[PDB]
RNA sequence: UUUUGGAAGGUCUUGGUCGGGUGGAUCUUAUAAUUUUUGAUUUA
RNA sequence: AUACUUACCUUAAGAUAUCAGAGGAGAUCAAGAAGUCCUACUGAUCAAACAUGCGCUUCCAAGAAGGACGUUAAGCAUUUAUCAUUGAACGUUCAUUGAACAUUGAUGCAAACUCCUUGGUCACACACACGCGGAAGGCGUG
């Protein structure tokens, strides 16, 4: 998938990134994590989940795969049932993009903060 | 006791004197007298090493791990070598220690 | 220890259900709560797409159209009926069969919302807590209306019609009231 | 205390939710309310055998280390929980 | 930490569906942090019927879920 | 009027039976020393295969997951 | 005494490792959690002779083309059965746990 | 009446001495029968006259420290 | 429908029903582990099949600051067995010495006299100092004439215990060397505050 | 004569324009016993 | 907004680099604890951010990548569309009684069309060898 993740990066360095996490029963999903928590409960945003059936796992042994998806859109998995997560694909808006939106998220919570104390005056 | 009841800071303590004499005597002993023990595990792999630590958890370093198992199917006893080993303890079913 | 409430910027001092579930029923957080949902979905209605629209780069280009723009007090003028119009077309059902079965034998156990088993214990349960101050049911049968047209029901509305194309309809119908 | 997750399902209160559980059952329903445990109580729920039967149990209450994930409705994907950045108005004294 | 709520169930006839196809009804006598339940009249369906006693207490590791038989 | 700890405590020093989860391996032997999880450390342990012994242990450790019970024999 | 610490003595080394699935992993660590969530570049990942759960769980992990070739696995915790370090790897080194030495000051 | 929590009920069902059905997580457990004679709270149940009987001739076991998570399923025989 | 109308109907309006087919997990029936686990008994051949053992060494590091630590707590209690024969003391009574501590170094004794005589008469005084230094260490002992204006200076309000001699608080007992049963200095694991 | 380091000037390129019973994040400890990390998902 | 009333609730703990010395806490007993603790002290390693490079490495225009929760499409091949009791005829058929999604499906094999979203459809040049600013990662220095 020629994606390159970023070598030093777990979870909090993981956001918005699309993910495939996989599960203990084999079923994956597909999506934008958009937060976790210390025993991995995931949401993931969008999110596919595909199986594949037990009919086609016989042309999968030792290609075409006639995976099944669902979809399951803004989904929260949980930590219990999982088993690994990789990464599908990079997110939309580029490091300078998103360093710009955190610093004009961060400017108009500075001023809500700011308005608060005008309202509390 | 009870575990919170006990204290903070004496609870090492008592964690490492229920290693010295509680069950965990036969990790105690093979880690200090490196004698050989048989680790059965959950999926069939008797393993035959020597110890290196312990955990709480029964977490085990093992060094120059043989390992062996059954493939049932007829039966094809499989072994590998395995010098360098971690093992968790939630697959430790048994730890037997030979003399 | 502290539970935020994001809605209502407002903290509660120490979590546990019972605060959680009257704070989450209560009208203050609803209020706020449904202005912010409503506010997400026209923030994102609104805002514009705005691609990067990579420009391609190219004899037969002899024709020429002419662009119509508006004015400002027009644009804002005809985007402020657009808004309107697309809040009524989201907002608006269609009654008819409701209508339609007003004299039924049983309309009033299956459109009258909640005597009708499947989701009529909810209307019920969704009913919120009545603390401040100030149905058509089952027992209806055939004999409760024997005959309909004895007491003059009103007629069978008539049917809309754009205003846009409110001029082009037929003049001068055949039949008069 | 709960982390983001779990915050979320505490907020999807009263909205058509779909859970699959560990058995393979997916059951689909108003969620009457949600505890931090993720015991989670469902109304009119309509629930899926592993079978492939479909019935209609009326009031519901999963526990929650059965539960495979929960589906919640789309709109909380923009939800105020997920702001990285909004500022605490001077916590409480 | 949380007591379940279960309150509303607390004397209404409801099912548990145990482990994948037991299946118990009864009455909720009781419920506790780890939803342990009590049941007074359990009789266990199978799809062949089986009473279980006059009271029963049932682990809230093998529920799975309960359904409520009885109306609210 | 007993709990599993004294039970657990008067039951040290006895041919102790286990019981795996399994109910294919069970071990007897002599009890030796038992923390509050329930760990299991036990003396010349002996194997039974669904009931037939295939052998004679030794002193053997079984962790408190496995066990399904503990008897006194 | 947790050895998780162990394991967090152990970014930039390479290892394999098992899975209670039966699947195994080879690829070197990144670092290792707390609850020892280990995260792993560079992995090729091989299932041993069959699991069906553990075929799907193979395949659909993308780059199958049973090789699968993957740039970035976190693994879980509980889906960690055992690690297999290198021999090169001096275990006198590493054991030594400065914490636990300190406790041992600190008594 | 009144709420009959479960570790309040299997004490009151300590104290009668009546006979237990007591069952066993999944296909490999093996219906227990028996009095109980004490608990814990991690249901770790000390059991005597143990019966054993196959999934649908049971044998005797004594007294028993039975494990908490194995067990499904108290009843009254 | 809940509480208020709009965005629940219009604005949340949930997922479609969701398409079920045929599962590839187990249907609880048969969820098992490993109920075919091993028989160990025979492994106990196959380890002489295995035939030395690697030497711990971290243990052994973990062992050197044990034994070291319990070695240095010997020498201590080797300097417990080895106070009436040391010259340094006078065998005056142990009732009217008082011990001044947390002294300031280049406090002269003259001074300590002067703070010294309000209560009673001096009969001697060592100031105690480094045999090898010569610095002041900081500790000093008083034995006056009686034993009342000993007491009267260990009872202390307005007076010794707190009082700032040379621009520091000091720290004034009575002599506990002789006196009490079980003491052991500093350098012996005892000591006071 | 060469190498290294520091200073100054010029030229080019890129970027910008002390406290706190506060909260949050990470990691330890309760916490290896029924609810997510100390295993009942290689189906015997 | 203010007042009044009611209901509910009021504290899990600790740490924020690590190791070795300088000095302190100038250690309450006859010259000394050992240790442990702190620091605008120093030294070493590690982590994070920022900047700069790497003659780093890879990816960037009718087609290429991804998708269709679309069709052609009942395309073709295969399979399946409850049990129990009683009566009758020669295991089957029919009738009665009691109990509990969908065949145009499902599964496999493809194939084609149509549609969708994204991208430097850059700058340079259009020629006979054996460029700057983008995006993602790795390394180095400060
Ligand atoms: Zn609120």
């Amino acid at each position: 998938s020629k994606i390159q993740v970023a070598h030093s990066s777990r979870l909090a360095n993981l956001i918005d990134y699309k993910l495939r996490v996989l599960t203990q029963d084999g079923r994956v999903y597909i999506g934008q994590l958009m937060a976790f928590d210390k025993h991995m409960n995931l949401v993931l945003n969008e999110c596919i989940e595909e199986r594949v059936p037990k009919t086609q796992l016989d042309k999968l042994r030792p290609l075409n795969i006639k995976v099944e998806k669902r979809v399951l859109g803004l989904t929260i998995l949980r930590g219990e049932q999982i088993l690994s997560t990789v990464v599908e694909d990079k997110p939309l808006l580029s490091k300078k993009e998103r360093l710009v939106r955190d610093k004009k998220e961060k400017k108009q919570a500075q001023k809500q903060t700011k308005l608060r104390k005008e309202k509390e005056k | 006791r009870p575990k919170h009841e006990l204290s903070r800071a004496e609870l090492e303590e008592l964690e490492e004197f229920e290693f010295k004499h509680g069950p965990m005597s036969l990790i105690n002993d093979a880690m200090v007298t490196r004698t050989p023990v048989i680790i059965s595990l959950r999926n069939n792999h008797k393993i035959i090493a020597r110890v290196k630590a312990f955990d709480r958890h029964c977490n085990m370093v093992l060094e120059n791990v043989k390992e062996l198992w059954t493939e049932k199917k007829n039966v094809i006893n499989r072994e590998r070598f395995i010098s360098k080993l971690f093992l968790r303890g939630d697959s430790v079913i048994v730890v037997l220690k030979t003399p | 220890t502290r539970y935020y409430c994001e809605y209502c910027h407002s903290y509660l001092t120490h979590d546990t259900l019972s605060v959680r579930k009257s704070h989450l029923v209560g009208k203050n957080h609803l209020r706020i709560t449904a202005d912010y949902y409503r506010n997400k979905a026209r923030d994102i209605i609104n805002k514009h797409n705005h691609k990067r629209r990579h420009i391609g780069k190219r004899s037969s280009q002899n024709e020429t159209l002419k662009v119509t723009c508006l004015s400002n007090k027009e644009k804002r003028h005809i985007m402020h009926v657009k808004k309107m119009n697309q809040k009524e077309l989201a907002q608006t059902s269609i009654d008819t069969l409701k209508l339609l079965y007003d004299g039924s034998p049983g309309y009033s156990k299956v459109f009258v919302d909640a005597n009708r088993f499947d989701i009529g214990d909810l209307v019920k349960a969704s009913k919120l807590p009545q603390r401040a101050n100030e149905s058509r049911s089952r027992d209806e049968t055939c004999e409760s209306n024997p005959f309909p047209r004895l007491n003059n029901p009103k007629k069978l509305e008539p049917p809309k019609i754009l205003s846009q194309w409110s001029n082009t309809i037929p003049k001068t119908s055949i039949f008069y009231s | 205390m709960n982390g983001i997750p779990v915050k979320l399902l505490n907020e999807a209160q009263g909205h058509i939710v779909s859970l699959e559980l560990t058995t393979g059952a997916t059951y689909r329903g108003k969620l009457v309310e949600s505890e931090d445990s993720m015991n989670v109580q469902l109304r009119d729920v309509i629930a899926t055998e592993p079978q492939g039967a479909v019935t209609h149990m009326d009031q519901i209450f999963v526990r929650g280390s059965q539960i495979k994930f929960i589906v919640v409705p789309d709109l909380l994907k923009n939800a105020p929980l997920f702001k990285k950045n909004s500022s605490r108005p001077m916590p409480p004294i | 930490v949380s007591t379940p709520e279960l309150k509303k169930y607390m004397d209404k006839k409801i099912l548990l569906n145990i482990n994948g196809s037991r299946k118990v009804a009864g009455i909720l006598r009781g419920y506790d942090i780890f939803l342990n339940v009590v049941l007074d009249d359990a009789m266990e369906i199978n799809g062949n019927n089986h009473q279980l006693g006059l009271q029963t207490v049932i682990r809230g590791n093998s529920i799975i879920s309960l359904e409520a038989l009885d109306a609210i | 009027p007993v709990n599993p700890k004294p039970f657990l405590k008067g039951l040290v020093n006895h041919r102790v039976g286990v019981k795996l989860k399994f109910n294919s391996t069970e071990y007897r032997g002599t009890l030796v020393s038992t923390d509050n999880y329930f760990n299991l450390q036990l003396n010349e342990a002996e194997e039974f295969v669904a009931g037939v012994s295939h052998g004679t242990l030794g002193e053997i450790f079984i962790r408190c997951n496995n066990v399904l019970y503990i008897r006194e024999l | 005494m947790k050895l998780v610490n162990f394991l967090k003595k152990l970014r930039n080394e390479q290892v394999t490792i098992e899975l209670k699935n039966g699947t195994t992993v080879w690829g070197t660590l990144q670092s290792v959690s707390p609850q020892m969530n280990a995260i792993l570049t560079d992995v090729k990942l091989t299932l041993p002779q069959s699991n069906g759960i553990a075929m799907a769980s193979l395949y659909l992990t993308g780059g199958q083309q049973n090789i699968a070739s993957l740039q970035y696995i976190n693994i879980r915790g509980n889906t960690i059965r055992q690690i297999i370090l290198p021999d090169s790897l001096n275990l006198d080194s590493l054991l030594v746990d400065q914490k636990q030495l300190n406790s041992l000051r600190r008594s | 009446k009144a709420m009959v929590p479960p570790i309040n009920c299997i004490f009151n069902f300590l104290q009668q001495q009546t006979p237990v059905t007591i069952w066993l997580f999944e296909q490999i457990g093996i219906r227990i029968k028996g009095k109980i004679v004490g608990f814990d709270e991690f249901m770790n149940v000390v059991i005597d006259e143990a019966v054993e009987i196959p999934v649908n001739k049971g044998t005797p076991l004594g007294k028993i420290l039975l494990k908490g998570d194995n067990i499904t399923l108290i009843t009254s025989a | 429908l809940s509480k208020y109308p709009d965005d629940v109907s219009r604005l949340f309006k949930p997922r479609p029903p969701l398409s079920y087919k045929r599962p590839t997990d187990y249907p609880y029936a048969k969820r098992q582990t490993n109920p075919n686990i091993t028989g160990v008994a025979n492994l106990l051949s196959t380890s002489l099949k295995h035939y030395x053992x690697x030497x711990x060494x971290x243990x052994x590091x973990x062992x050197x600051x044990x034994x070291x630590x319990x070695x240095x707590x010997x020498x201590x209690x080797x300097x417990x067995x080895x106070p009436n024969v040391d010259p340094h003391i006078k065998d005056t009574d142990p009732y009217r010495t008082i011990f001044i501590g947390r002294l300031p170094y280049d406090l002269d004794e003259i001074e300590l006299q002067k703070y010294f005589v309000k209560f009673g008469e001096i009969e001697k005084i060592r100031i105690v100092k480094d045999k090898i230094t010569q610095k002041s260490k900081g500790y000093a002992f008083i034995v006056f004439k009686d034993p009342i204006s000993s007491k009267m200076a260990f009872k202390e309000i307005g007076v010794h215990r707190g009082i700032q001699i040379k621009d520091r608080i000091c720290i004034v007992d009575i002599e506990r060397g002789r006196t009490v049963k079980y003491f052991k200095p500093r350098r012996l694991g005892g000591g006071l505050g």
